[PDB]
């Protein structure tokens, strides 16, 4: 049950972009985890009070013993190390226990003690380290005071006949956040042979296997039950949208849980390198297969595939790793019955900073993925849009229209090219008749003698608002046969050469057929429809293209600055009519996700406004983050408005299609604005991605030399601009400054200073 | 070939999709008289792909071989025009031939392409290529043959004396930039020798044409490998010339002029990434905003080359604001300010500073 698609040379960017982020986001944290586990490698060799472990109670110890203390509790676990000293608990000798036990629980039960003596056993009994309180009292002031034997073990809370009921709890508490490999990169216990660098390898293995498994069932398995693809709506169905992720995740593990065997229990000599190679091979082949099979997805299935892949991850995180943990704990508790699980504060701060950086990068990568899908998610109807825009001009004689000067050339213009283009045999499908709405201006103009064009434009007044009969003003029975046709509520403001209009004005439907179009044209030609004051003409119809699936709003306009001559301007806006009532398409998915990133980024600002209290204003951090919210919210809320306008206009047109116009133009504007915003948020993210390059040792100087020298650069440019203003006040500095090469020396001085400062350390 | 939305299906009678191998017609149309109305495959046309502007067209289609005299070729063209041969379903048209010019010994193949995008319009393209297939005539050709056998001997010597420096000598040291370059030259020369041998090992199409001179000479394949070989033999020469820097250290003033570059090539590389990230950030924004109504930003490569031309101060922004006014002049001004007065300098300052210290790092010595 399989078909080799190999359909054509098309390309799908959603699958290619999703797989190109889950690999970069891994190659980036690889360095972070290397820098983080170097510290553990070099270190593996205080909520608790000062432990009163001065063992002045034990004697007769002609041997050497070591005591391990397990700082159990909630989110705290550690052990013991070697007592570096000359005494080392020799015969009638001991010491006081104080080591790096930063993992300490709260003021609750935390005690577990073992003691092993290499050789003989002393005839003594050291009670305990009964501390009381120094910092936070992470222990209790009590003791057992029992004798020491071969592998002595003292256990308490604040011999063990039924170990099962407590071994289960101990194993569960140990492995609950250590076997759950997703959130196990942050909480690896020390002295472990798993090294935090293959924790990020199995994770990306699961990610790229989920991607491949979900990509296989869409577009490759389409014979079994025909239940795939088109028959199932891309919207959440819970019958073929969550089940696919479940099945894929379930079937993937026999490849994963077998490769973990080559990482754990691998000291089993060189299996780590072989496992790493098998991973770095499987990930690549899975990505290649995913791309090859996804390069044929229709625009409707590639959004359900993403949801299925996301839901697969939510299965490996809420019930498939927890059951693995439970099974492993049950195994360790039922078979083999295991009974075991100034320089300082500088490393803790570094580890905390590295953890914060690691948890602050996943959010950024998710944001980048969302904003990339929101903009290049349909980056295939972009060349087609340019071709359609160019082909609407080279066949409508744009150069001829833009060059007309006589206000009467309009009539031969429409009678020569417009009619043969709108009507034909099967010449360039239309989707709606044209319109000729006109604005009168009521303030008939007085011209100027001919010659050069009089500056740009002047001598204008108000606008007409009343009704007029055939010819001009003579309203006899009811309303004028040439009514005003008041502007529509939404969809106007053409913003002409030197005027701003709206959707109102005296309209002309121009008819349907070519012959009746000529009839109307000549009728209004002879009756003096356009020889008066007559500010504008506003010809605008439509265009459709089903081969690529794009609409186009076309608008041709002549403005009359003074009676006698006109200036022309045409605008062709190609867009794609995607509508809100079409389901859960990509422009809605990556418009409700962007709205969540504009809330998580807002509450994260309130939690600092309140914490820092008053007077957070007048700093970059409290302003450069509010711009991000005000940009993400606009990007999210403009696309939704465009989607709603699409439904409203489309249903209004379908209601009265044979005789109406419906002026789709406003959508062609919103669908552009929603592209301008989404193309600038990605710009900000890419700028931040370059600013965050200051974490390399020898490259951090570039940001500093730019920031410190900034005031001098602004002072110099301000001086130059005020000098230019003074020069022009009496009645080009770019060449002057570009030849002075100042900025270069200003930057060089600071660069030299910073390099000298950095050289010494 | 495409899907008509049901809402307006009463108006859209039919559609033709853009060109694709999975949506290419293969059935007779019009009068089924000759070979101009019957789909002939690529295998029996001896054709190949072209990689035009809109897409990559295959070598099949409906073809016709014109006649040898004007008065009947015109009749054939008129017959094609009368019975409509260029419907709306046509997507590409090729016209090709070749000439000899027997005074010098140099062929010339000519191909003209006209593309009809599905969104309407016409896009022309042309290609003229001066092949030469009868090389060994003049004594100068014999001299060239001798000089290229000499080149083969030289590349053999250079590959053996570079293999000798791997296992019989220094093992696995590459980070010198003078051995990483010496391998590129050898590989490129090997590729260019293989291509040249493959090109002249089969000239059977010329023999077939010379057998009977009333058919169409299918010289299209040779004209492609000639271009592919010139594209390689021109890059090898560039790197060979660049290799001359290996030997310019003949005095105590040529040594520091190279030490300066060798010591500032580590610091400039770090800043280059930061420069080109913001460069691409501007490029993609321009592509998304203006890449629909300018044609100077129609494709991403064009967006990059436009910014490189902005650096030179070549392009004029007379039409940028027409595509958009909010982001029209703002983009230009911010680009010029940030990449022509603050980011383009750091490349200078750094270098200058480096030079200075290098001089000291010698003068003290
Ligand atoms: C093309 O197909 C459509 C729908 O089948 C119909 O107009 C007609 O069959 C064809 N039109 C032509 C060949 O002009
Ligand atoms: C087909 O027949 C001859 C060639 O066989 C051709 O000249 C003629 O125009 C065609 N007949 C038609 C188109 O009716
Ligand atoms: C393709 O080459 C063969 C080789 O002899 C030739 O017979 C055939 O005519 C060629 N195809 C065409 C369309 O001329």
């Amino acid at each position: 049950r399989f078909v080799f698609p190999e359909p054509t040379a098309d390309v799908n960017y959603i699958v290619m972009l999703t797989c190109a982020v889950c690999l970069v986001t891994y190659m980036v944290m690889a360095a972070i985890l290397h820098k983080l586990d170097q510290l553990d490698a070099s270190r593996g060799r205080r909520f608790k009070y000062e432990i009163l472990v001065k063992t002045g109670w034990g004697r007769g110890s002609g041997t050497t013993a070591h005591v391990g203390i397990m700082l159990y509790g909630v989110d705290s676990r550690s052990g013991h190390r070697h007592l570096d000293g000359d005494r080392a608990f020799h015969r009638n000798s001991l010491d006081i226990f104080r080591i790096a036990t930063p993992h300490s629980l709260g003021s609750v039960w935390k005690i577990r003690v073992w003691h092993d003596n290499k050789g003989l056993s002393p005839a003594w009994f050291l009670q305990h380290v009964i501390v009381r309180d120094l910092q936070t009292a992470r222990s209790a002031f009590f003791l057992v005071n029992d004798w020491l034997s071969v592998e002595t073990e003292a256990n308490g809370g604040l011999a063990a006949l039924l170990r099962f009921r407590r071994l289960l709890v101990a194993e569960l508490q140990r492995g609950f956040f250590d076997k759950h490999i997703w959130l196990s990169i942050w909480d690896r216990p020390p002295r472990s042979r798993f090294t935090r660098i293959q924790r990020a390898t199995c994770c990306v293995l699961l990610i790229c296997l989920f991607l491949g498994a979900n990509a296989v069932w869409y577009g490759a398995v389409g014979d079994s039950a025909y239940s795939t693809g088109h028959v199932s709506r891309l919207s959440p169905l819970s019958v073929d949208t969550v089940a696919v992720g479940l099945v894929s995740s379930v079937v993937v593990y026999p490849v994963y849980l077998a490769i973990l065997f080559l990482f754990r229990m691998s000291r089993p000599a060189w299996c780590a390198s072989l496992a790493h190679g098998l991973s770095l091979l499987l990930v690549a082949v899975a990505v290649a297969v995913s791309g090859w099979v996804g390069a044929s997805f229709p625009p409707g299935v590639s959004v359900a595939w993403l949801l299925s892949s996301s839901a697969s991850f939510l299965a490996s995180f809420l019930g498939w790793e927890p059951l693995k943990v439970l099974l492993e704990a049950l195994y360790f508790s039922l078979v083999a019955k295991r009974l075991h699980p100034f320089l300082a504060k500088e490393e803790a701060r570094k580890v905390k900073r590295l953890h914060g950086m690691l948890r602050s990068l996943l959010v950024y990568m998710l944001f980048l993925l969302v904003t990339l899908l929101a903009s290049y998610g349909d980056a295939s109807c972009h060349g087609h849009a340019y071709r359609l825009q160019s082909a609407i001009k080279q066949e409508l004689h744009s150069r001829a229209f833009l060059a007309i000067t006589r206000s009467e050339e309009l009539w031969p213009w429409m009678a020569h090219v417009l009619l043969p283009y709108v009507h034909g045999n099967q010449s360039s499908p239309e989707l709606g008749p044209p319109r000729l709405r006109q604005v009168r201006l009521q303030e008939a103009l007085y011209p100027d003698p001919p010659g050069p064009r009089v500056h740009t434009c002047s001598a204008a007044g108000g606008f007409s608002t009343s009704d007029y009969d055939v010819g001009w003003e003579s309203p006899h029975n009811g309303s004028g046969t040439w009514a005003y046709s008041a502007p529509d509520l939404l969809g106007a403001w053409s913003w002409g050469s030197c005027a701003v209009y709206d959707s109102g004005g005296y309209v002309q439907e121009l008819g349907l057929s070519l012959e009746e179009s000529r009839d109307r044209l000549r009728f209004l030609q002879l009756h003096n429809w356009l020889d008066n004051r007559s500010r504008a003409v506003f010809l605008e119809l439509t265009r459709y293209s089903p081969a690529v699936g794009l609409h186009a709003a076309v608008t041709l306009r002549l403005e009359f600055p003074a009676a006698g001559r006109a200036l022309a301007a045409l605008s062709v806006r190609p867009f794609a009519l995607r509508r809100l009532s079409a389901g859960l398409s990509l422009p809605l998915l990556t418009s409700v996700c962007l709205l969540l990133f504009a809330v998580h980024f807002a509450v994260a600002e309130a939690r600092t406004w309140h914490r820092e209290g008053r007077w957070r204003v007048l700093r970059l951090g409290a302003w450069a983050r509010w711009l991000l919210v005000a940009l993400t919210a606009a990007t999210a809320l403009v696309r939704l408005a465009q989607l709603g306008a699409a439904d409203r206009q489309w249903t209004r047109f379908v209601r009265g299609r044979p005789r109406r116009f419906t002026s789709f133009d406003q959508v062609a504007q919103l669908s552009s604005a929603a592209r301008g915003l989404a193309a600038s948020l990605l710009f900000l993210l890419l700028v931040k991605a370059a600013q965050q390059l200051r974490f390399v040792r020898q490259w951090s100087v570039f940001g500093k030399t730019l920031c410190r020298a900034l005031p001098e650069l602004l002072g110099v440019t301000l001086g130059l601009v005020v000098l230019g203003v003074a020069y022009a006040q009496l009645a080009w500095a770019l060449r002057l400054w570009g030849a002075l090469r100042l900025g270069a020396v200003i930057l060089r001085w600071r660069y030299h200073a910073l390099r000298g400062e950095l050289y010494r350390p | 070939s495409c899907s008509i939305p049901q809402d307006l299906r009463d108006e859209i009678k039919e559609c033709y999709d853009v060109y694709s191998v999975s949506s290419e017609d293969r059935a007779p149309f019009g009068p089924r008289n000759g070979t101009a109305w019957i789909y002939t495959s690529e295998k029996d046309l001896n054709g190949s792909s072209h990689w035009g502007i809109i897409a990559t067209y295959s070598g099949a289609g409906y073809y016709l071989d014109l006649s040898r005299t004007r008065e009947e070729t015109a009749a054939q063209v008129a017959s094609l025009k009368k019975n409509v041969w260029l419907d709306r379903g046509t997507r590409a048209t090729f016209i090709d031939f070749s000439v000899y010019n027997a005074n010098i010994n140099l062929f010339c193949v000519v191909r003209l392409l006209v593309e009809f995008p599905a969104t309407g319009g016409v896009i022309p393209s042309w290609q003229f290529q001066p092949l030469k297939l009868i090389r060994y005539v003049t004594t100068f050709d014999f001299f060239l043959a001798a000089c290229e056998i000499i080149f083969c001997f030289f590349i053999f010597y250079y590959v053996v004396e570079e293999i000798l420096e791997i296992r019989i000598h220094k093992l696995h040291y590459f980070r010198s930039f003078w051995n990483c370059l010496d391998v590129v030259i050898v590989v490129l020369s090997v590729v260019a020798i293989g291509i040249n041998i493959y090109r002249t090992s089969n000239v059977e199409v010329l023999l077939q044409f010379l057998e009977d001179q009333n058919t169409f000479p299918n010289f299209e394949h040779l004209a492609y490998w000639q271009i592919q070989f010139n594209n390689i033999a021109a890059v090898t020469v560039f790197f060979v010339w660049i290799k001359l820097f290996k030997f310019i250290n003949f005095n105590r003033t040529m040594s520091q002029l190279s030490t300066t570059m060798s010591r500032c090539a580590k610091d400039l590389f770090g800043f280059a990434i930061m420069f080109f990230i913001i460069f691409l950030a501007y490029a993609q924004l321009a592509y998304l905003v203006f890449g629909t109504q300018v044609d100077d930003f129609s494709t991403f490569q064009e967006c990059i080359f436009t910014q490189f031309r902005i650096i030179l101060g070549d392009i004029n922004f007379a039409e940028i604001e027409e595509a958009n006014r909010v982001l029209g002049p703002i983009y230009f001004t911010t680009f010029v300010f940030f990449m022509f007065f603050i980011l383009l300098n750091m490349f200078a300052a750094i270098i200058a500073d480096t030079y200075s210290e290098v001089k000291s790092d010698l003068a003290q010595q």
